[PDB]
């Protein structure tokens, strides 16, 4: 382990066709402890969806700081925020406390309502634009997943092929990662309706 | 300070097959934030079918090799030229790094070859000493990045039939040696783009009763 | 402290507390509770540091308390726990840290569902039927699952931890000198003498 | 990196290498440590080059009220307010600065402040790293009084040295010349003063 | 464990048709001191070899000995042994990387950076690495220490890939040489003016050129640059 | 990453690749190493991605801010001693490191600023991990005075041996050519030296080929009286 | 890291995980924490893995010397005792160690003896080693009789590795199941985890925070 | 942790040793032997580092059992403990340090009497009726001369034992799950067992 | 502590201060650092004095042993032994060495022997921490094959110049002149030598 991720947990995002996924792993560990099946990473507000990696209370401290700072907006405009907005908002609260930082590496996935366009970003510890559109991961299999994702992307998939793709990124990746094995959940997007759908896999 | 240790850098991938084996490696070769060499192999032919690739701080590799390939000569001469078997020079190289396990070396060795039955075996080890048999392995840097797409496209795990709701998995398909050698590459090439120390070349021996080969990809300098 | 745990069954939640109280080489007292209500119907054990642990749960207790005669009504467990998650994670980014856990119980009178959330030191709340913190939970966890059902019956769940107190006991160096068992339902909160 | 200021009768003419190296890197070539804080005051930088150029920059803003209220600062006025700074500043900023200046009624002034920060008045002076290569021909060959002519050739001639001695000193021989005729630049390149 | 004392710094090398050009200045630095000067990096070795060395003095010296003893030590044993059974980089080249790996086992090294250029018996060109550590690795164009990053990019240009070394003339490869030198004075406060440049050829030898200047220096840029960056 | 600057007669070019590696993995393979300050100031970036990223935009609104103050052009000049005083408040302890050249009307500057607070004028710059391998290039082929077009050609060709050499420097060149007087040119993906490989295989499958156990909506959106 | 074993009266149950984990990357999830010493002891491999690959080799090799000698079997104390005296000189060097040889014998019965990298010989029942020892203790100990059938003994090995495996870390692979008699240990088998859990989730009626 | 305890009475030495063997943060086996035979007549109870404990044991127990072979005939408890002394006296001049204390409990046949010594991890012996290391020597010192008088027997003595093995379990952090207690008398080493 | 050595058309004189320092308190202030080791080779010590001090002894205990047995030796020969015993022993001792002789063969020569030990010849050389000081000083007014009474004054005021600028520097500056004719020592008392 290290300082900034004992409590595991993984993401991974993809673009295809007018579409977006993201998925991750359900375990939670603390350091060789499993401790619990259900835990979701993936949190959502309106219909932008994010996962947060990292240790875990800070995870749950941002699902409450992100929900507090995105009705503060809704109510206000009287309208949704956009994905691509929503990218700039999270850079700053990560930067506020540079010193003593957030330990996360947070991944937004999201599809405009005024462009039908998917928009997926990455963040660090005290956060970036990490504005690629190939595809965005973090975790703690973070090496592993950069490679598995690539092999398999080719842009532009069809929804139901790229729940195929990703479903299948994320479980090979799993088994051979020591901070997260138990469960999936796959988040399809799409811009009507969000479904979601857990994966039936192998615990450890 | 003097410090002993390193870091040379490079990938390398060990494949078993059904019938064959191969071992392959990027021939990029690593000083901090340099590229040391653009073309300088990783695997090596010892003879009696046993390709050998000591990947990681060459310092360490090229000493380790050297001491297995004296092994082979006095095998030939007490031993009356005979086979030398992957599964007993398997034990043989892990006698050489644990002949310093105190002055431990760090390369992670990879042998690739058909066992005494024909059949693609690939045997790897860890820097201190132990092995074991393995269905596929890589080894180097970008090894993290390479495995999970080897479970999936030569082990089929993780995979299942269509029309079951996926509750029955994808059974097993025996390979071709050209089926891996497309494999190969295309472990490679997902490095060459998502990781640093991968690129320049790919050199890949094909262990077969058909001789040893050499076939040569050029990578990006990306 | 130097044994916690929770199993939440049927209609109750079960937590088990520590006697012993070790200071340096010497047990101080061997006979004192590391559990204190929260409400008439959520409870929260402690464990951890010795000194966080006594002015933490008095603090928190005085907090809850205040919430429960504002609204006149007491809050829900699912409140509580957010509420305790958030002291720790504040305090992780403070000038003094905690180390304080706490598996907080609660038989939830307006969804009519037991509910035990376990918490950890740095700030983690998770839903979950079993929890436990230090070296006691690397026995139990394993031994949990056989063991268990997906319900029986409160007695049924007295039997179970019992069960993971001789595990812990023949397996594990610190001592603790029997434990405390007290049950959460829906008529109180009372205390079961357990060996 | 070598840096010297050096009175004469009419004058004082600073000198300076332009050489800035962080590590074996020489992170620039021909960036001059000479810096204007008035019209007659300038400053030699040597040190930690961050660090100098803050000091620096606020000696300014003090100098610039002192001009517009005071009248005009003198040489002594500005180096005051160098061993302030860097004397408050003790642990976290190390400055070896050399103030120079010509007055009227006074002629060249010098002051070293050190890496501490005091003030020491002295007819010439050296500071920095490649300062401690050159100390031995600075005071033989220095003779008070001098023609103009006379201190830029003591000026280049010492700096040459400090070159061949020493690895943080290089670029090319950078002076400004003090005297009432103005503010004047002068310069000589390698190709001519290692035939010295 | 060593720390180095007195170090000479940099090394620069590339491939061509008819052999190979091996450079460095020549200096010795005790760290900020530039203290010696005129301190032969370039040792030949033979005559169809130049053996360079940069790092430690100290170690250099040693080797230098070594190497002079490996020719005499070719002479021993044989009725002859200079043409008849001639001396190839090849065997300088494995035998400082094993006395080289055998002293860093014993945890008090050799400490150098080391290019072996030469052309073989065969004439096929020989430019491989050698150090403390232990690395080998043959390139196109090698360099050592600090213009192992900065002056080799610059000769990567000229000479990609390994197969085409045949469409560098000796004047091409040369006059890259010279700049290369050019970079290395500049940027290098380790570096100094002075060079010494050993072309190594197979159907003429050796031609040793002592002590060139680097010539075309450009400084007339620096006149018009004024301030830290901004003047007042 | 390599950033190189190169001042000519009638302005400055700054190019920067497009890699951004976050340890020996590669975060993205495009994206922007030149971040605008404001119209005809642009900057680029080496480094940690997350300070150079978050400094720019605390200067860039503040030099915006300006402009409307002082009603007139923004200045090279402003930004650069404004931007080295932000820098000089952590100590240190921000770890920015930033090529910054305009066009302004005192005329066209190329700075260097480094995460200390050391500041260096030259007419060539670099900084960077790939600085030393595009520093060769830059004192060899430049000389003084030059063209648009030898500047665009020397930009182009000391990003590129950048890639080759450093490994932490990648894929494309994206060049921004600020002229005096003239509107910033960004010609994103100037330059590629190694266009992509593909793979052998399609890897797309039917459904059921990865393992379902439950399917259920979320909600995302209000319902009305239906 | 779960290695378990626990004698009863029908012979030795020699139970293993097959997951070697470096840190927060997977080395290897096919590997066998069993070493075949010789047809009648087993070794395990916990701890450092370069350490007991080899020196329960040379066991092994000292094990047949020992037999030729004779012409008698070499007995588990005295084959434990060789290789305690054998690590201890080695104590210090960054030698990690921690296995159990397991041994059914005409002379003595089933004994386990640890063997311990600090130059221990403990005689047990019962040990566990890893990392993720603890947990494999949890399952074992409620659940265990002396008098017990060897099929049942098997099953009770399968369910001391699952719950262990699920809540460690470094704990999958496969269940390496072998049961030891006089005439030595014969293999039972490797199992998936993967496909393993599920069925037991069923019929036992555990893991009811699994949900798939 | 690992009691280990030694009384004199006026015709027996009782030697008392621990059964938790703790390596890890597990006790690794519930119930064993660690007190172990030099002689017919003399017994060695040993505690110390982990895993110095057994090849030290064995080591001694060889060089006693050599010598009374030699001389054909048991040797003195005299001469028994400044064997003992020697060899760890050694062995702090030496690279090995060998971190273990014993207490030597023999009778003499040949002045009559029981001997008991105390043999410190350090390396020295002092003769002593109520000897004890560890953080048993903590508690222990001051009970067991409590109730001493000058005359005693095995039965007044293993009384006073029983009593302090009562002692330990109540203020020290470490469960013992109980000590063996044997006796060595002129009539041979025998185990009787105690709560 | 400043040691050094002048060639000129006659001969070699070796030139040091005498100041024996322990960190900053002096144990004798005319315990000087020309050692003879031979009839016509004198050494130069600075570093740690005790490591040099045993160094030298072993060096001249070689070459006397060469004188009987292999005939009298050279500064070339004289020059190696030392740096044989600084290349292995190089952190077990600290030792700067000069050695300088006199030849009829080859004249007056200089190696300077560093702290690691590699072999160097030059024809003057500096060592000590005053020796720093006075480079530039000597580069410039060195002249090789010049007169006698220029290289007593040369080297005279280099050592002075060492004394102002270096606190460790000082005592008498004693030397040695190395001649065919023979040894002979001279002596300077600083009223003599540091108005100058």
């Amino acid at each position: 382990s290290d300082p900034s991720s004992i409590n595991g947990g993984i993401v991974v995002a993809m673009t295809g066709k007018d579409c977006v996924a993201i998925a991750c792993d359900l375990r939670l560990g603390s350091q060789s402890l499993g401790v619990s099946n259900k835990f979701e990473k993936i949190f959502h507000y309106g219909h932008v969806f994010l996962g947060i990696t990292g240790l875990a209370t800070d995870v749950t401290t941002l699902n409450e700081m992100f929900r507090y700072k995105t009705n503060l907006y809704k109510l206000k405009e009287e309208r949704a925020i956009e994905p691509e907005t929503f990218t700039q908002l999270v850079s700053s609260s990560l930067y506020e406390r540079r010193f003593g930082p957030y330990f996360v590496g947070p991944v937004v996935a999201g599809i405009n309502s005024k462009s039908g366009k998917p928009f997926i970003a990455g963040f660090d510890l005290i956060g970036c634009i990490d504005e690629a559109k190939d595809f965005i991961v973090s975790g703690t299999a973070s090496d592993q997943l950069f490679g598995m994702c690539e092999s398999l992307y080719e842009p532009n998939l069809e929804p139901e092929d790229l729940f195929e793709t990703i479903s299948q990124a994320l479980l090979n990746a799993a088994d051979r990662d020591a901070l997260s094995g138990w469960g999936a959940v796959v988040y399809i997007i799409k811009k009507d309706e969000v479904v979601k759908r857990y994966l039936k896999m192998r615990q450890d | 300070q003097f410090n002993p240790y390193g870091d040379n850098g490079g990938t390398i991938l060990g494949i078993a097959g059904e019938d064959f084996a191969v071992l392959a490696g990027d021939t990029r070769n690593i000083t901090d934030y340099s590229i040391n060499s653009r073309y300088e192999p990783k695997v090596f032919d010892c003879g009696d079918n046993i390709v050998m690739s000591a990947n990681g701080f060459a310092a360490d590799g090229d000493a380790l090799v050297k001491r297995f390939k004296n092994s082979v000569k006095w095998y030939h001469f007490d031993h009356n030229d005979k086979k030398l078997s992957i599964n007993s020079a398997a034990r043989n190289i892990q006698h050489l790094l644990y002949g310093k396990r105190f002055f431990p070396y760090y390369v992670h060795t990879i042998i690739a070859g058909l066992d005494e039955d024909g059949k693609g075996a690939v045997y790897s080890f860890d820097p201190v000493g132990s092995y074991e048999r393995e269905q596929c392995r890589a080894g180097g840097a970008a090894a993290s990045l390479i495995m999970p797409f080897l479970d999936n496209q030569v082990n089929f795990k993780n995979q299942y039939e269509p029309g079951t709701n996926g509750k029955v998995k994808k059974p097993l398909k025996y390979l071709s040696v050209e089926e891996v050698i497309k494999l190969v590459r295309d472990s490679f090439t997902s490095a060459t783009e998502r990781h640093i120390q991968v690129g320049d070349g790919l050199e890949i021996l094909i262990v077969t009763k058909d001789g040893v080969r050499k076939e040569f990809y050029e990578l990006k300098r990306d | 402290m130097d044994i916690i745990l929770g199993i939440r069954v049927q209609d109750s939640v079960i937590l088990a507390s520590s006697k012993a109280v070790t200071r340096g080489i010497s047990v101080l007292k061997d006979s004192d509770d590391k559990t204190r209500q929260l409400s008439p119907h959520t409870l929260m054990s402690f464990a951890g540091e010795a000194g966080d642990t006594v002015q933490f749960a008095e603090y928190i207790q005085a907090n809850i308390q205040l919430y429960s005669i504002r609204e006149d009504y007491e809050l829900s467990p699912q409140a509580v726990s957010s509420f305790v998650r958030q002291e720790l994670a504040k305090s992780i980014r403070s000038r003094r840290p905690y180390q304080v856990n706490v598996l907080i119980g609660g038989y939830d009178k307006k969804k009519n569902k037991p509910e035990l959330y376990q918490i950890d030191y740095l700030g983690t709340k998770v839903e979950l039927p079993y929890g436990a913190h230090g070296y006691s939970g690397f026995y139990t966890f394993s031994l949990l699952d056989h063991h268990y059902r997906p319900d029986m019956t409160t007695e049924e769940g007295l039997d179970l931890l019992k069960l993971c107190v001789q595990e812990l006991e023949k397996r594990m160096p610190m001592d603790f000198k029997g434990v405390i068992v007290k049950i959460v339902d829906k008529d109180g909160i009372r205390q079961v003498d357990d060996f | 990196t070598s840096i010297m200021a050096v009175t004469f009768k009419d004058g004082v003419i600073l000198g300076a290498d332009s050489r800035t190296t962080t590590g074996a890197y020489i992170a620039n070539r021909v960036t001059d440590k000479l810096t204007r804080v008035h019209d007659k005051i300038w400053c030699c930088r040597s040190g930690s080059a961050a660090d100098t150029q803050a000091i620096a920059d606020i000696v300014q803003y003090h100098l610039e009220l002192y001009t517009s209220q005071y009248g005009t600062p003198s040489t002594e006025t500005a180096a005051s307010v160098f061993k302030e700074l860097c004397y408050e500043n003790k642990d976290n900023l190390t400055a070896g600065i050399i103030v120079a200046g010509y007055d009227d009624k006074n002629k060249g002034e010098v002051y070293t402040i050190p890496l501490g920060g005091s003030v020491h008045k002295l007819p010439y002076a050296i500071a920095g790293s490649g300062s401690t290569f050159i100390y031995g021909y600075c005071d033989k060959n220095f003779r008070e009084n001098m023609s103009k002519e006379e201190t830029v050739d003591f000026i280049k001639h010492s700096l040459s040295q400090a070159i061949k001695w020493d690895g943080s000193s290089g670029g090319v021989i950078r002076m400004v010349v003090l005297t009432a005729a103005g503010v004047e630049r002068l310069i000589f390149y390698p190709d001519e003063y290692e035939q010295l | 464990t060593q720390q180095p004392i007195v170090t000479g710094t940099s090394v620069i090398s590339m491939k061509y048709d008819n052999g190979v050009i091996i450079a460095a200045d020549n200096l010795g630095s005790y760290g900020s001191l530039l203290r010696f000067n005129g301190v032969e990096r370039l040792i030949p070795v033979g005559d169809n070899t130049v053996v360079g060395i940069s790092g430690d003095i100290s170690d250099m010296q040693h080797i230098e000995r070594l190497l002079k003893d490996l020719v005499t030590e070719n002479a021993y044993d044989n009725p002859l042994a200079d043409a008849e059974e001639a001396l190839e980089p090849s065997y300088i080249f494995e035998y400082l990387a094993t006395v080289m790996y055998q002293r860093r086992s014993k945890m008090n090294p050799l400490w150098n950076a080391i290019i072996v250029a030469g052309v073989q018996s065969n004439g096929d060109q020989f430019l491989r690495y050698v150090n403390l550590l232990g690395v080998t690795y043959s390139s196109p164009t090698l360099a050592t220490g600090f213009g192992a990053h900065m002056a080799n990019p610059l000769l990567r240009k000229v000479v990609d890939r390994e197969s085409d070394i045949p469409k560098t003339t000796v004047q091409v490869a040369e006059e890259a040489i010279v700049n290369a030198m050019r970079v290395l004075y500049y940027r290098d406060a380790r570096s100094s003016r002075n060079f010494s440049l050993a072309i190594i050829d197979k159907n003429t030898g050796l031609t040793f050129k002592k002590n060139l200047q680097v010539e075309n220096m450009k400084w007339d840029f620096a006149k018009d640059i004024k301030g830290y960056g901004t003047q007042k | 990453t390599t950033i190189v600057g190169v001042k000519f007669n009638n302005g400055v070019v700054i190019a920067a690749d497009t890699r951004s590696t976050q340890g020996p993995i590669v975060a993205d393979k495009n994206c922007a190493k030149l971040h605008r300050i404001s119209p005809k100031i642009w900057c680029a970036g080496a480094g940690t991605a997350a300070d150079t990223e978050a400094v720019t935009q605390l200067i860039g609104s503040n030099i915006e801010l300006h402009s409307l103050y002082t009603s007139r052009e923004p200045r090279v000049v402003s930004a650069l001693q404004m931007l080295k005083q932000h820098l000089f408040k952590y100590q240190g302890h921000i770890g920015a490191y930033l090529i910054v050249a305009g066009v302004d009307p005192t005329g066209s500057h190329l700075f260097s600023i480094h995460a200390h607070g050391s500041t260096d004028v030259g007419y060539y710059l670099s900084l960077g991990s790939g600085s030393l391998a595009a520093m060769a290039v830059l004192e060899s082929h430049w000389k003084q005075d030059l063209t648009k077009e030898e500047a665009i050609k020397l930009a182009s060709d000391a990003i590129q041996a950048g890639i080759w050499n450093d490994l932490g420097s990648g894929s494309n060149v994206d060049v921004c050519v600020m002229e005096i007087g003239k509107d910033a040119e960004y010609l994103r993906n100037y330059l590629t030296p190694n266009v992509r490989e593909e793979k052998q295989k399609s890897y797309k499958f039917p459904r059921g080929t990865t393992a379902v156990l439950k399917e259920s909506i979320v909600n995302i959106c209000d319902i009305q009286e239906e | 890291t779960t290695t378990l074993a626990f004698r009863f009266q029908g012979g030795i149950i020699v139970a293993v995980d097959s997951r070697a984990t470096a840190g927060n990357w997977v080395a290897s999830q096919t590997v066998k924490k069993v070493i075949e010493i010789n047809p009648f002891l087993l070794g395990t491999m916990a701890g450092g893995a370069a350490d007991c690959q080899f020196w329960e080799t040379w066991l092994g090799s000292q094990c047949r010397l020992h037999e030729l000698r004779e012409k008698e079997r070499i007995s588990v104390a005295a084959a434990s005792k060789i290789l305690s005296n054998l690590v201890y000189q080695y104590k210090g060097a960054g030698l990690s160690m921690g296995t159990m040889i397991c041994g059914y014998t005409r002379k003595e019965g089933p004994t386990i003896y640890y063997v311990d990298s600090d130059g221990t010989r403990l005689k047990g029942d019962i040990f566990c080693v890893g990392s993720g020892q603890t947990f494999a203790y949890g399952v074992l100990d409620s659940n265990y009789k002396w008098d017990l059938s060897v099929e049942d003994a098997l099953y009770l090995g399968k369910r001391s590795i699952l719950a262990a495996a699920h809540r460690d870390a470094y704990s999958g692979g496969s269940v390496n199941l072998y049961h030891v008699t006089e005439d030595g240990w014969i293999y039972h088998g490797n199992h998936d985890v993967g496909e393993l859990f599920w069925k037991v989730k069923e019929e036992e009626g555990s893991f009811n925070n699994v949900i798939g």
